[PDB]
C-alpha cells in the first residue's frame, strides 16, 4: 500500500464467496454432527482432530461415503465444486488464467479429475511432484498461456514461488493458519503481474469452514495488533469456543519528553 | 605553589598544569571535614550515593531502610561551617517508598529533572525529581543488586540492571522495554557499569568470578571476558578466564574509559585494558572487601594522576590507579563503608556507611 503507487501494480480484489452445501453434502454433515463421535469429542473423551478433519473433508467434498456420472469425486455433489465449475467456465470464456489452491492433496486429486472431466488444460504441483521439476513447471505456466488452470497445494504452491502468469486465484479450502492462505493468494499479485488479479476464497456457509475463517480472522487481528498498529478493533464476530461442530446453514532527551512518555505509558 | 602561579602568569606552564597539579594536591590533602556536616536522616546504613553529573550540587542517598534522601551540597549560608541540608525525601510516608533497602540510586545524566533507584524489593523506579513521584516502575523476578545508566548516551537511554538472576536486564526508558537480556553469566550479577567512552559498551561483574564486556547492540554475547593471567592458564572457555578468585562485586571505568577497575571478594583489585580486557598487572596489594552485594567505588577526575577511592573495611583506601601506590586511609567511619562518591569540581568526597552517617572529606587548606 505504501509501495503500490511507487511500483505500478495492477488492481486487486479479495472477494470471499460463501458457498452453499448441497442436499447430499448437507445430509452427510448433519449426520456427522449428530453422530456419537462428535458427542464424545464434546465430552473431552476423544481428540478433536478426527471430527475437525472429517468436517473439513465433508465441506471439501463428501469423500467419506463415496457415492454413470457417479464416480468418486463427482463435482455436482459439492457446492464449492459447483461454484468452481461456474467460475472456471466464466473465466475460460474471458480468456484468463486461474490458480486453484487446496489445503488437501486428496481434494486436489478430486479437482484434477474434475478438470480432466472438462476440457480444461491444467498443470498440477503438490508435495508428491519431484522437487527438480517444480521450478520448471512454474516456468512452464509462466511461459505459455495455453495452460489454463494451475492446481496447487498451499504448502508447496504458496511459499515464495512466482506465478505472475496466473491472473485469477481461487483458494478452495480455508486453513487454520491465515498465513497459508495469504501467501497462496499473493502468489499471483507480485512484481511482474501485468493484469488485474482477484482472489476468490471459498467458504461453505454455516459450516466448519466459516468457523475456521473466523479463527484466522482473529489470528490476523492479533497479528495486525503488533505489526501495523496497536489500535486494532476487538474481534467481536464470535467468542471462539468449542461449538464449531454445529451445522447452521443459512436461509539526549532532556528528561521531559522522556518523563512525559513514561507518564503517557503508565496512565494507559 | 607561587612557582605554579608565576608560571601560569608568565605562560611558562599551561594553566592545565596548575589546575591538575592543584587538584592532585587537594586530593592528597583529603581529611575529615573541619567545618562541614551532612544532615542525618537515614535510619539505616547508606548503601549508595550519587552527585548529579551536571552542576554537581545535589546528592542522592539510598538507605537500608528504603528511604531516598536528596541533599543540597552547596553552602548557601554565609558561615564557614554548614550542614548539607536535605532538600527532598522519599520517606516511609511516601506512597511509592521502596519496601526494602535501596541499593543503587543514580541521577539521570544530561538532566537533573529525573533520577532512578533500584531496591532489593525487586523494583527499578524512575522518579521525577520535581514532583518527586514515580514516573515509571520496572519489576524484576529477582532482587536487584545494581543498576546503571550510560553517562554518555545521547542516543539510547538503557538502564543496565544486575539482579540475582544470571541475566543482565536492559530496561529501555524510551518506550518501556525490559525484555532485553544478556546471557553468559552463571550467578548473581553484583555490578554493572557502562563505559564512559563507548556508547554501547557495558561491563558486568557477577558472582561467577567473571567480568564480561558487552556491545549491547550486538547479537553474539559478550565482547571480552577478563582473565587474570591473560592466557598463562588457558583452557576451553567453560569455567576458566575468571577475573578474580571470588565474587567480583565492583566495577569502575577510569575517567577516560580506557581502563576498568574490578574489585572482587578475593581481596584484590585489578586494572584491565578496556579495549581487549588484558590485565595490566597493577598490584594494589590487598584490598579488603567481603561484601556479599555490590561494592560502590569511584575514581577521581581532573587531576594530574588518577585516584581510586575504594571502601576498605570502615575506611576509604585511596590508590593511584596506574601505579597502585597506596595514598592513604580516610579513617572516620564506625562501621563498614558501603559507598563513596567523588565531587570532581572541588576534589571532595562523600562516604556512606552502615553507621547511618554520610561523611564529607574535604581538602585541607
Ligand atoms: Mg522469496
Amino acid at each position: 500500500s505504501d509501495v503500490k503507487m511507487s511500483l505500478s501494480l495492477p488492481d486487486k480484489n479479495e472477494q470471499v464467496l460463501f458457498c452453499r452445501l448441497t442436499d447430499e453434502q448437507h445430509k452427510v454433515y448433519q449426520n456427522f454432527v449428530d453422530s456419537k463421535e462428535v458427542y464424545r469429542i464434546l465430552n473431552g473423551e476423544m481428540q478433536i482432530f478426527s471430527g475437525l478433519i472429517a468436517l473439513r473433508k465433508i465441506c471439501n467434498h463428501p469423500d467419506l461415503f463415496s457415492g454413470e456420472e457417479d464416480q468418486f469425486g463427482y463435482w455436482k455433489r459439492s457446492g464449492k465444486m459447483i461454484v468452481v465449475e461456474s467460475l472456471l467456465k466464466i473465466w475460460h470464456k474471458q480468456g484468463q488464467r486461474v490458480l486453484l489452491f487446496s489445503q488437501s492433496r486428496q481434494m486436489l486429486d478430486i479437482l484434477e479429475v474434475f478438470l480432466r472431466a472438462q476440457k480444461y488444460t491444467y498443470l498440477k504441483m503438490d508435495g508428491t511432484t519431484t522437487i527438480a521439476s517444480r521450478q520448471p513447471l512454474i516456468t512452464r505456466y509462466n511461459e505459455d498461456t495455453s495452460i489454463f488452470v494451475f492446481l496447487l497445494t498451499t504448502r508447496v504452491g504458496g511459499l515464495g514461488v512466482n506465478l505472475t502468469g496466473a491472473n485469477r486465484v481461487v483458494i478452495y479450502d480455508p486453513d487454520w493458519n491465515p498465513s497459508t492462505d495469504t501467501q497462496a493468494r499473493e502468489r499471483a499479485w507480485r512484481i511482474g503481474q501485468k493484469k488485474q488479479v482477484t482472489v476468490y476464497r471459498l467458504l461453505t456457509a454455516g459450516t466448519i469452514e466459516e468457523k475456521i475463517y473466523h479463527r484466522q480472522i482473529f489470528k490476523q487481528f492479533l497479528t495486525n495488533r503488533v505489526l501495523k498498529d496497536p489500535k486494532q478493533r476487538r474481534f467481536f464476530k464470535s467468542n471462539d469456543l468449542y461449538e464449531l461442530f454445529t451445522l447452521t446453514s443459512p436461509d539526549p532527551l532532556a528528561s521531559s519528553s522522556l518523563l512525559a512518555k513514561m507518564r503517557a505509558r503508565n496512565h494507559l | 605553589m607561587l612557582g605554579f602561579l608565576s608560571a601560569r602568569q608568565t605562560g611558562l606552564e599551561d594553566p592545565l598544569r596548575l589546575r591538575r597539579a592543584e587538584s592532585t594536591r587537594r586530593v592528597l590533602g583529603l581529611e575529615l571535614n573541619k567545618d562541614r556536616d551532612v544532615e542525618r536522616i537515614h535510619g539505616g546504613g547508606i548503601n549508595t550515593l550519587d552527585i548529579e553529573p551536571v552542576e554537581g550540587r545535589y546528592m542522592l542517598s539510598g538507605g537500608s531502610d528504603g528511604v531516598i534522601v536528596l541533599y543540597d551540597l552547596e553552602n548557601s549560608s554565609r558561615q564557614s561551617y554548614y550542614t548539607c541540608k536535605a532538600v527532598c525525601s522519599i520517606g516511609r510516608d511516601h506512597p511509592d517508598v521502596h519496601r526494602y533497602s535501596v541499593e543503587t540510586v543514580q541521577w539521570y545524566p544530561h538532566d537533573t529533572g529525573m533520577f532512578t533507584s533500584s531496591s532489593f524489593d525487586k523494583t527499578l523506579k524512575v522518579w521525577d525529581t520535581n514532583t518527586l513521584q514515580t514516573a515509571d516502575v520496572f519489576n524484576f523476578e529477582e532482587t536487584v543488586y545494581s543498576h546503571h545508566m550510560s553517562p554518555v548516551s545521547t542516543k539510547h537511554c538503557l538502564v543496565a540492571v544486575g539482579t540475582r538472576g544470571p541475566k543482565v536486564q536492559l530496561c529501555d526508558l524510551k518506550s518501556g522495554s525490559c525484555s532485553h537480556i544478556l546471557q553468559g553469566h552463571r550467578q548473581e550479577i553484583l555490578a554493572v557499569s557502562w563505559s564512559p567512552r563507548y556508547d554501547y559498551i557495558l561491563a558486568t561483574a557477577s558472582a561467577d568470578s567473571r567480568v564480561k564486556l558487552w556491545d549491547v547492540r550486538r547479537a553474539s554475547g559478550c565482547l571480552i571476558t577478563l582473565d587474570q593471567h591473560n592466557g598463562k592458564k588457558s583452557q576451553a572457555v567453560e569455567s576458566a578466564n575468571t577475573a578474580h578468585n571470588g565474587k567480583v562485586n565492583g566495577l569502575c571505568f577510569t575517567s577516560d574509559g580506557l581502563h576498568l577497575l574490578t574489585v572482587g571478594t578475593d581481596n584484590r583489585m585489578r586494572l584491565w585494558n578496556s579495549s581487549n580486557g588484558e590485565n595490566t598487572l597493577v598490584n594494589y596489594g590487598k584490598v579488603c572487601n567481603n561484601s556479599k552485594k555490590g561494592l560502590k567505588f569511584t575514581v577521581s577526575c581532573g587531576c594530574s594522576s588518577e585516584f581510586v577511592f575504594v571502601p576498605y573495611g570502615s575506611t576509604i583506601a585511596v590508590y593511584t590507579v596506574y601505579s597502585g601506590e597506596q595514598i592513604t586511609m580516610l579513617k572516620g567511619h564506625y562501621k563498614t563503608v558501603d559507598c563513596c562518591v567523588f565531587q570532581s569540581n572541588f576534589q571532595e568526597l562523600y562516604s556512606g556507611s552502615r553507621d547511618c552517617n554520610i561523611l564529607a572529606w574535604v581538602p585541607s587548606l
